[PDB]
């Protein structure tokens, strides 16, 4: 109200306005899915369109070879965050020939994303991150928040109508954690928790978007036909 | 009015309005606490469980800075790892000059005058937690409690967050029973039931445990997580106590 | 640029079957002025690697709390510090010959020759040399200083390619190296009869072993 | 450094600084430029509110960039002696680096984007300055005229016209001026530009300056006399 | 932040016009009135100083007439803190020039400089403008004599006869009825003292009142004389001119 | 006042989007895109009839196989121009080809969002970028002062867009000719113009990979107008 | 009105945020004194640990700033600690550049230099305390120089600071009038800070334990703070007469 | 961090007062009264000690400060703000003159450098103005003896005599009755403690009296003898018991 | 004085064929009489069909083929994971050499 002109001032009851708009945009964004097994991990988003001419907005991104990540909110904030993200795994293999661990990552973001908040003349990113990788550690699924907030996952949701795959996740944890070795049911596990946030559309073969990550798999995004099969 | 709008702006009663704001953030927090033992320190911490698909142990708060230091924190945890990453880089510096680790004392000091940073100007917003921290150095044990105001003591036992006042009472009865002191696993027991006992305020969802300490005879000075068989052996301790 | 003012002599190392050896003598010398007697110049790095230094003293003490603080680094917000997530010698290798480098390229460099000796967390044998100028090479066996030229061809003799790794056992991997060092007190006019000894074997992990000394010397003939 | 965004947008798309930036020009006195078939007239109004005056060594309204270059303007006065400076200074650099003087559009597009330079710069606000920017480029022999304004647009005119009751000049231009068939002459033109000026100006007397360009750096201001020559010949022939 | 308490010193009004350059000039409408008066055969600098005291030290006192070089001097309106952080550049300007080129600056290269200066302030920086209006009083050998007059916007023009200051509605009114080309500077010294008599918010015009000065090529041949008139000096042409 | 980059309680950047509202005030531009190449045609919009309206410059040249058109405050695209040749030509020196037309926009939409208290304000101008690669062949995007790009088989900004963009939905299919997409983008200039459309006051261009970019003569617009009238009256 | 919210002028010619600095110096709700002896310098203050979970003996409000030099802080105790770290910092300077001790005196100014930037400075608001330095300067002898938010300072014969401030001035005033002398006529600084203690009791009228008060005694070429078993034998001599 | 107040805070308001400047000599006009008098072979400058407590040592406390060996200063205002600029005052003597010409600065330079201080603060981005007004007393060879007054705004005046803050218009009225330009500097003494009494309700004595002059050469205040051109500060401070004397001849 | 440059020794060899190319190199480090290794790879695979090599001083020599490795990481991020012809690959090593053109990498390359 008062409060709300800039990230440096509290409110009287200890909030954040500004921090708490940037997370408003995230909830206007398309809807993305994370989860993910002990082998692998996969990323499932549903991509957004301007109109019938137009393209399908991306929404995943490759970090390195064994990372990457789908927005939620403002692209052009998930460009800054993710190309921070490829410098910092690049300099950790680089200088350590050590591959960045999903966790630590995860950190840094954090803490990137925290020095926008306390700070007069910036503003916090407006974009939701949702980070998969496979590490030494075996796969990981990380939530990112632009408040700094980085949480570690089985699976969740982020986006407009996240909370419908966010409860299908939730029923079917014992279910899609065990599904080791076979990347298609982990896809279709994906492919199904997404499903649960759509209203008055469904999944086209221009629409879906989906990525892939764990023990003997890159990173890699499959968009178009590639992704037919699962429709 | 308008005081409360800008930091570092002194009101007509003297005070700062936007570092008592922050204090409201850190009450809005979960429950953390810290117990000063016999040759050391034991923290604790309420994680709650917000959803099921929150991989269990993996979110770890307590944060250790150098090798012998401890670090906890309720309210924002963006504006705790900051703080935390400065302390390591004071912890850093203050052992490349003189050597040895640094002292719980001059580190709690480091921490104490960033904070205070925090309230001079109206370009940076105050601190959104209160931090719990402290380790063993050449002069024994040494457990702190820092607040937004840049303000900090030592202390016997420390609490903040949302289930402050039942850990407070909860320590306060440990110190008057046990004047001679308590030993560092006795320590680790007590964090559990206090944690637990204050979770009342955040009875609505389920919570995780997590406990660390610094001792000199348990530890070897160096600050460790509280794992496996004597976690287990905390939280049923806990468990007993409030049933 | 500078120039080195307390140094140490040679550093000798050698794979073999299980793991690999290395060794550095305790002397720290001020040119021919045999100055200080009880310098330790291997290092360990956790339980999995010992990193051996020689060349500039003041420069090794450098390197030295480089390492401890990248140990105290890594063990940041790290929960298998201890274990999937601990320093390999691969990391630490890397992260040297990264600094050796760009401190040449800055014209100020670290004057020293560096072997890094380990096992990898899959039981790979670790031996990779670096030193002021920043250059790096890997052999069955590595030396610096007069080890090059001495040890090396004894080694070799053991070692000499690949395929004789898995042939040679800790025993006579240790008696080879054990006999370098007699041979390098003899002939180098920097050593010193007191060494130390390391073992990074995949098996029985770090055997560090102090105050050993070169023994069963032949002069007589003279 | 001050660093403060004083140039923004405003809810309805508006950058209200720019827009009264031209607030400022329509305040300034009247400038017209009117081209013929072999030369460039940059007239000025004189307000004379102020007599007194030295007009020897007071500064003159057009200004010249180069030998070949005039530049004119509506609006705060001391700003458009910035514009001046950094154009001269640009017309010299391009002479030392490319070996040939400036085109007319070269020196214009260069004042344009200064001005838009300082629409979207922290801790300045925009020139509250218009300029009528005249001459030939090197060994041509087409007459050139451009304007430009606070926002930093820019475009080529037959014949223009800035600063205040520029409403009334520029009607009376729209119906006077044919570009099938441009002033043949420089009597014609420098008498389409004084009649131009007196629907507006009030005494043709110290009121009215007019500057001729033609090809191959001949530029010449007309004196008072030259000058009343022509209004006295307009309004007897307008008795009738 | 800090954005809160600034005041903008730098922007447009509605209308156009810039605020600050605007207040800055009503401030200077009640300084003392300054006139400069320009002659075939020099120049006259005239002023009122501020309603003063008995007890004021007059003959070391200087708050309106400022030597810039040995050929320009300037008379002051407005703040006089401000004018003498200007005037002190001014004097480095024309010196850096002399250092330069080996000749003296012309009137007007110093005045557009410091014109500039005051530009500046109105445009970029965010602070206030320097609340003071010159009238420039020089000689060079291109133009001779002349007179310009910059005010805080920064704009700067060339003048016969110029007042700055207060009342400078009925004092520019006075001059433009008295003054013709073919005055001589005694002329102009009266035309310039009657000027101030009229126009002056003081029961009396007296000595101790004003500030007073000349440029003359009256110095002994092919050369040009400033001269700034002491207080015996003021109290003789006053007498002499018939005011007192 | 308020921070230049603040959010609204909606999650959008409030100076983003009166710079939207800006672009909405400014002259329509039309782009197609077709296997044969793109056009791309702008309406000029003189403010008076002594503006000489060839210096009217609102479609643009970018590089050999890449151009671009603008709407709204075209001042504030001179800069962006600046930036996206010079992008061009660096990537040529540095790799010895030509840059991917996806990857020239992208270079473009980073300059956007450098605002705050860098420049003062976001870019109150779209454009419309078209060009050829022998990856993606025929392209056409649409940066925005927010950052954000779309590829485009068909597209409109200005004052007379959402009109536009109705009927470019009706009349864009994959098969259309060059010479289609030409008489189509002067159809719906037509459409939406306050003016009558004559080869003045709209212009056209096009892409193709022979012949690169080229903006249109005003006898061979003309002609293109000449043949739209007789195919209307067609029917 | 942002003429208070900001140290410039209000139409009255005040400094809001400076009066409103002196107030925030109360909040810790302690009174402290000070005063001279022959050879020695003492100052007191009064001690209050409201938590039963605090270590009590990290509670302090008086600062060892050099070998020689003490201070007391009336105040909160972040602005209080940020105030001690720039005194040591300014006063191990000191001796650096210019070969000798810091004095009392000279610190004094330094920091009531630096309080008056802050009160002229948009940027830096003021800190919330009153510092009264102690010393025995080798020049000038026993020391007392207190500065404040305004940026302030002076040289006290003794002085007093807190809410209850002008009944121990009072109290100390009426000593001073009847002595007709600068400073306690006592050669051991043990019955320097018995009376010091014992005129405390007489102005707030209150009686004090070991735990209640806080004492520090600067001598010749050092300045030290009693423990609580030092301050018990203090105690005890004053209850014996 | 970072000074981010890059604008000024002083200001012109539609009526053409700057605001800040007016209310820093509002604040001068709540001032203890200083004043000056220069005679024909010397300047007086004057104030009262306002002793905040009985317990202060106001000898401690100089309200009459030393800026070179032949130039003095007093205030009437915020005695914070007057110690900082006789701090700034000092070396500015130094920096830009002393170092330069091997001379101390006569005193309307060493005044127009301190007034160019003022003027910065009321201009400068961040900063308040000083809420000060100067007496600045001293003596140059070329010059002479010489008062000036130095205000907020930075404008200064040349003064016979004159007097700063609380009781200033009674007092330049009482001073203009008794001064001429054939005083000598005990006559200047004794009228500025004649009007120096009138604006002083409590003590008036030595104790709580600061007066300074400018007059002749001190060498016995030198500090050292041998070099017959160097004969000492024209600067004197008068005891306390030197006040008392002439208070009996009053 | 210290002498940033150093003689690693080795030969190295490229050849193009028709529809094929080879690039070969010695697996022998030197430094003056001695040897450092007999199996020290020079010839490199840096991905996209590119084979490259830098011979002379050894750490230059590293750090070039380091550097050019990491051009194309970023080439494929920045380029819509374009195939960095070899072309392309020759121009971008020009300038990473050109850019220490005051302190050169002391190698030859052949790619
Ligand atoms: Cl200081
Ligand atoms: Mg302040």
């Amino acid at each position: 109200n008062n409060y709300d002109g800039d990230t440096v001032t509290f409110s009287p009851t200890g909030r954040l306005f500004q921090v708490e708009y940037a997370l408003e945009a995230i909830k206007q964004g398309s809807v993305t899915v994370g989860l993910r097994s002990n082998t692998h991990a996969v990323l499932v988003a549903l991509k957004r369109n301007a109109d019938e001419l137009s393209s399908y907005q991306k929404k995943i991104i490759k970090c390195d070879e064994h990372m990457g990540l789908s927005l939620a909110g403002l692209a052009p904030d998930a460009r800054v965050l993710s190309n921070y993200l490829r410098q910092q795994c690049n300099y950790s293999s680089l200088v350590f020939n050590r591959k960045l661990a999903v966790e630590r990552a995860g950190h840094l973001l954090c803490d990137k994303a925290q020095k926008n908040t306390q700070s007069y003349g910036g503003r916090p990113y407006g974009v939701g991150l949702l980070i998969i990788g496979y590490d030494k550690s075996g796969a990981h699924l990380l939530e990112f928040q632009p408040s700094g907030n980085v949480t570690e996952l089985y699976g969740t949701a982020i986006g407009a109508r996240s909370q419908g795959a966010k409860t299908y996740l939730e029923r079917t944890l014992d279910t899609f954690i065990k599904i080791d070795g076979n990347p298609d049911e982990l896809i279709k596990a994906g492919v199904e928790a997404i499903s649960q946030s759509l209203r008055d559309e469904s999944l086209t073969v221009d629409n879906l978007s989906i990525a892939i990550v764990g023990k003997d798999t890159p990173f890699t995004i499959y968009d178009g036909e590639a992704v037919a099969k699962y429709i | 009015t308008g005081y409360d709008l800008s930091n570092s702006v002194f009101s007509p009663d003297g005070r700062n309005f936007q570092v008592e704001y922050a204090v409201k953030a850190v009450e809005n927090g979960t429950t953390s606490i810290g117990i000063k033992c016999n040759d050391g320190v034991v923290f604790a911490v309420e994680k709650l469980i917000t959803s099921k698909l929150l991989v269990p142990q993996k979110n770890v708060k307590i944060q250790v800075v150098d090798r012998h230091i401890g670090c906890v924190y309720s309210g924002l945890i963006p504006d705790g790892r900051h703080l935390v990453n400065r302390g390591r880089e004071e912890a850093a510096s203050f052992k490349k000059l003189y050597k040895t680790p640094i002292p719980i004392p001059a580190f709690a000091d480091r921490l104490g005058q960033y904070v205070q940073a925090h309230t001079l100007y109206n370009s940076v917003r105050p601190f959104g937690v209160s931090t719990i921290f402290g380790g063993v150095d050449k002069n024994g044990a040494h457990l702190y409690m820092l607040e937004p105001s840049g303000s900090y003591w030592g202390y016997k036992g420390a609490a903040t967050g949302k289930g402050r006042q039942s850990a407070k009472a909860e320590l306060e009865k440990l110190v008057d029973h046990h004047p001679e002191g308590l030993s560092a696993r006795e320590a680790v027991k007590q964090a559990a039931k206090i944690i637990y006992l204050a979770h009342e305020d955040n009875k609505e969802k389920d919570f995780e445990l997590e406990i660390s300490w610094c001792s000199l005879s348990e530890t070897n000075g160096l600050h460790k997580f509280v794992k496996g068989d004597l976690l287990q052996e905390a939280i049923d301790f806990a468990q007993k106590e409030i049933n | 640029t500078q120039q080195p003012i307390v140094t140490g002599t040679s550093v000798i190392s050698m794979k073999y079957d299980n793991g690999v050896i290395i060794a550095a003598d305790n002397l720290g010398s001020y040119g021919s002025l045999l100055r200080f007697n009880g310098v330790e110049r291997l290092i360990p790095v956790g339980d999995n690697t010992v990193v051996g230094i020689s060349g500039d003293i003041s420069d090794m003490q450098h390197i030295e709390r480089l390492l401890k603080d990248l140990v105290t680094e890594n063990a940041y917000d790290n929960p298998l510090a201890d274990a999937e997530e601990a320093l390999e010698p691969s990391y630490i290798f890397e992260y040297l010959a990264t600094v050796m480098y760009q401190r040449r390229s800055k014209m100020n460099p670290l004057w020293n020759a560096i072997i890094v000796a380990g096992v990898q967390s899959n039981g790979d044998q670790f031996l990779r040399y670096v030193n002021l100028l920043g250059v790096t090479y890997s052999s069955p066996t590595l030396a610096t200083g007069f080890g090059a030229h001495m040890a090396n061809p004894l080694l070799r003799k053991v070692v000499d390619r690949e395929s004789d790794i898995p042939k040679t056992t800790v025993q006579v991997a240790e008696e080879a190296i054990v006999n370098a060092m007699r041979v390098l007190y003899y002939r180098d006019a920097r050593s010193s009869r007191n060494f130390s000894l390391a073992i990074i074997d995949k098996n029985t992990g770090l055997t560090f072993k102090k105050n050993l000394q070169v023994e069963n010397m032949k002069w007589d003939f003279a | 450094g001050y660093d403060r965004a004083l140039s923004i947008f405003s809810p309805d798309g508006h950058i209200f600084q720019v827009e009264y930036a031209l607030e400022a020009v329509k305040r300034g006195t009247c400038a017209v430029g009117v081209k013929g078939k072999n030369c460039v007239v940059l007239g000025c109004e004189r307000r004379s509110t102020l007599k007194l005056q030295d007009t020897r060594i007071t500064p003159s309204k057009v200004s010249k960039i180069d030998s070949h270059v005039v530049l004119s303007f509506s609006g705060l006065n001391a700003d458009s002696r910035i514009l001046i400076e950094k154009a001269r200074v640009e017309a010299q650099s391009h002479r030392l680096t490319l070996e040939d003087p400036v085109t007319v559009e070269y020196l214009t597009r260069y004042v344009a984007g200064v001005q838009q330079r300082y629409t979207q710069s922290g801790g300045v606000r925009p020139f509250g300055v218009s300029t009528l920017i005249a001459g030939f480029d090197p060994r041509d022999d087409e007459p050139k005229l451009y304007q430009t304004e606070p926002s930093g647009i820019y475009s080529s005119w037959s014949a223009q016209t800035i600063g205040r009751n520029s409403k009334t000049v520029r009607e009376f231009l729209e119906k006077n001026y044919d570009r099938k068939e441009p002033p043949a002459t420089v009597e014609e033109c420098v008498k389409l530009t004084v009649r131009s000026l007196l629907e507006v100006v009030q005494t043709g007397a110290k009121n009215i300056e007019i500057t001729v360009v033609k090809p191959d750096s001949d530029i010449v201001a007309l004196s008072s006399e030259e000058i009343n020559q022509y209004v006295t010949q307009i309004e007897q022939e307008k008795q009738e | 932040g800090s954005r809160r308490y600034d005041s903008r010193t730098t922007i447009f009004s509605p209308e156009g016009r810039l605020y600050q350059v605007e207040y800055a000039l009503e401030s200077i409408s009640h300084a003392g009135t300054a006139i400069g008066i320009m002659a075939s055969d020099g120049i006259v600098l005239a002023a009122e100083r501020k309603v003063t005291s008995t007890l004021l030290e007059q003959d070391t006192s200087t708050e309106k007439l400022y030597k810039l070089n040995d050929k320009i001097a300037v008379a002051v309106a407005g703040l006089t803190a401000d004018a003498e952080i200007l005037i002190n550049t001014a004097r480095i300007h024309a010196q850096n020039y002399l250092k330069t080129y080996n000749e003296d600056i012309p009137v007007e290269i110093l005045v557009r400089r410091l014109s500039d200066i005051k530009q500046g302030y109105t445009q970029h920086g965010g602070l206030r403008p320097f609340g003071v209006s010159f009238i420039y009083a020089g000689y060079d050998d291109r133009y001779g004599y002349q007179l310009y007059t910059s005010n805080p916007s920064g704009n700067y023009t060339g003048w016969k006869a110029i007042s700055v200051g207060a009342n400078t509605s009925a004092a520019q009114t006075l001059l433009q009825m008295d003054y013709k080309d073919d005055m001589k500077v005694d002329d102009a010294i009266e035309l310039a003292l009657k000027t101030l008599s009229k126009t002056t918010d003081s029961s009396a015009l007296t000595y101790d009142r004003l500030e007073f000065a000349t440029i003359r090529k009256g110095a002994n041949d092919g050369e040009v004389y400033q001269k700034i008139f002491k207080p015996q000096e003021i109290k003789d042409i006053l007498v002499k001119t018939g005011i007192t | 006042d308020r921070g230049v980059s603040t959010f609204s309680p909606e999650g959008r950047l409030f100076q983003v989007e009166y710079s939207l509202e800006a672009i909405k005030l400014g002259s329509t531009a039309i782009g197609i895109a077709t296997k044969e190449g793109v056009v791309l045609g702008v309406e000029k919009r003189a403010t008076s009839p002594l503006l000489e309206s060839d210096s009217i410059e609102k479609i643009v040249e970018i590089d050999r196989h890449i151009g671009c058109a603008m709407s709204g405050l075209t001042a504030d695209a001179r800069s962006m121009i600046e930036h996206a040749r010079t992008a061009a030509v660096t990537h040529n020196l540095y790799y010895d080809e030509d840059i991917n037309v996806e990857s020239l926009t992208q270079s473009v939409c980073d300059l956007a969002l450098r605002f705050g208290e860098l420049m003062s304000r976001p870019f109150g101008v779209a454009l419309l970028i078209a060009g050829h690669d022998a990856d993606d062949g025929y392209q056409l995007f649409h940066a925005e002062p927010s950052g954000t790009f779309y590829r485009y088989n068909a597209k409109a900004i200005g004052s007379g867009s959402e009109g536009a963009q109705a009927e470019l939905l009706n009349e864009w299919h994959s098969s259309l000719t060059l010479k289609e997409a030409e008489l189509l983008v002067l159809k719906i200039l037509k459409q939406v113009m306050e003016e009558k459309l004559d080869e003045n006051n709209a212009q056209l261009s096009c892409i193709t990979k022979q012949d690169g970019f080229k903006i249109y003569d005003n006898e061979k617009t003309a002609e293109l107008i000449k043949e739209l009238k007789e195919k209307e009256a067609a029917e | 009105g942002y003429d208070r919210h900001i140290t410039i002028f209000s139409p009255e010619g005040r400094l809001y945020q400076v009066e409103y600095a002196f107030k925030a110096t109360n909040q810790t709700n302690i009174n402290s004194l000070a005063v001279r002896g022959k050879d020695c310098t003492v100052v007191i203050s009064q001690k209050k640990v409201p938590d039963k979970l605090l270590d009590p003996t990290t509670v302090s409000y008086i600062f060892c700033i050099s070998r020689t030099i003490g201070m007391v802080v009336n105040g909160p105790i972040p602005d209080a600690r940020n105030a001690a770290l720039r005194a040591k910092a300014e006063a191990a300077e000191f001796r650096y550049k210019y070969g000798y001790d810091m004095p009392c005196d000279v610190l004094a100014k330094r920091m009531a230099n630096l309080s008056q930037i802050y009160t002229q400075r948009a940027y830096m608001r003021p800190l919330g305390v009153i510092l009264t330095f102690v010393s025995v300067d080798e020049e000038l002898g026993p020391s007392i120089y207190k500065t404040d938010p305004a940026g302030y300072y002076v040289g006290y014969k003794a002085t007093a600071t807190g809410p209850k401030q002008q009944e121990i001035t009072t109290n100390l005033e009426n000593h001073f009038k009847k002595s007709k002398i600068d400073h306690i006529n006592e050669e051991s600084w043990e019955k320097v800070v018995e009376f010091a203690i014992t005129h405390m009791i007489d102005a707030l009228g209150t009686e004090f334990s070991k735990n209640d008060l806080e004492v520090g005694v600067a001598t010749k070429d050092k300045f030290f703070t009693l423990s609580a078993e030092n301050i018990e034998e203090r105690l005890v001599a004053i209850a014996e007469q | 961090m970072t000074d981010r107040y890059s604008f000024s805070l002083t200001t012109f308001s539609p009526s053409g007062k700057l605001g800040q400047i007016d209310y820093a000599l509002t604040a001068v006009k709540q001032g203890v009264t200083s004043l000056g008098i220069k005679a024909t072979n010397g300047v007086v400058i004057a104030t009262e000690k306002k002793s905040s407590s009985p317990l202060a040592m106001s000898e401690t406390l100089s309200k009459v400060s030393l800026l070179t060996p032949d130039i003095g200063a007093v205030y009437s205002g915020m005695g914070p703000d007057y110690r900082v600029l006789v701090d700034k005052s000092r070396k500015v003597a130094h920096t830009s003159y002393k170092r330069i010409y091997g001379e101390y600065p006569p005193t309307k330079l060493l005044v127009s450098e301190v007034a160019k201080i003022m003027q910065e603060a009321t201009q400068s981005g961040g900063v308040r103005p000083f809420g000060v007004s100067l007496l600045i007393a001293g003596h140059d060879e070329f010059n002479g003896f010489s008062l000036y007054q130095v205000d907020p705004s930075g404008s200064y005046f040349p003064w016979k005599a004159t007097a700063i803050g609380k009781g200033s218009v009674a007092a330049k009225t009482f001073l203009e009755k008794r001064w001429n330009d054939e005083l000598e500097l005990e006559d200047a003494i004794h009228i500025a403690l004649l009007t120096l009494k009138e604006s002083v309700e409590g003590e008036f004595n030595g104790d709580t009296i600061e007066l300074a002059i400018i007059g002749d050469e001190n060498p016995d205040l030198l500090g050292y003898t041998g070099i017959p051109t160097d004969k000492g500060p024209r600067f004197r401070k008068l005891t306390s018991q030197e006040i008392n004397d002439r208070l009996e001849a009053l | 004085q210290f002498n940033p440059y150093g003689d690693n020794g080795g030969t190295i060899l490229g050849i193009a064929g028709e529809d094929f190319a080879v690039l070969a190199g010695d697996t022998r480090n030197i430094t003056d009489y001695s040897i450092n290794s007999r199996y020290e790879p020079k010839v490199f695979d840096c991905g996209d069909n590119i084979v490259m090599s830098a011979n002379g001083f050894a750490a230059d020599g590293d750090a070039l083929v380091k550097r050019f490795k990491n051009s194309v990481k970023w080439y494929h991020f920045d380029h819509n994971d374009k195939k960095l012809s070899i072309n392309s690959a020759a121009r971008n090593i020009q300038h990473l050499l050109y850019g220490k053109r005051f302190f050169p990498y002391y190698v030859h390359t052949i790619i």
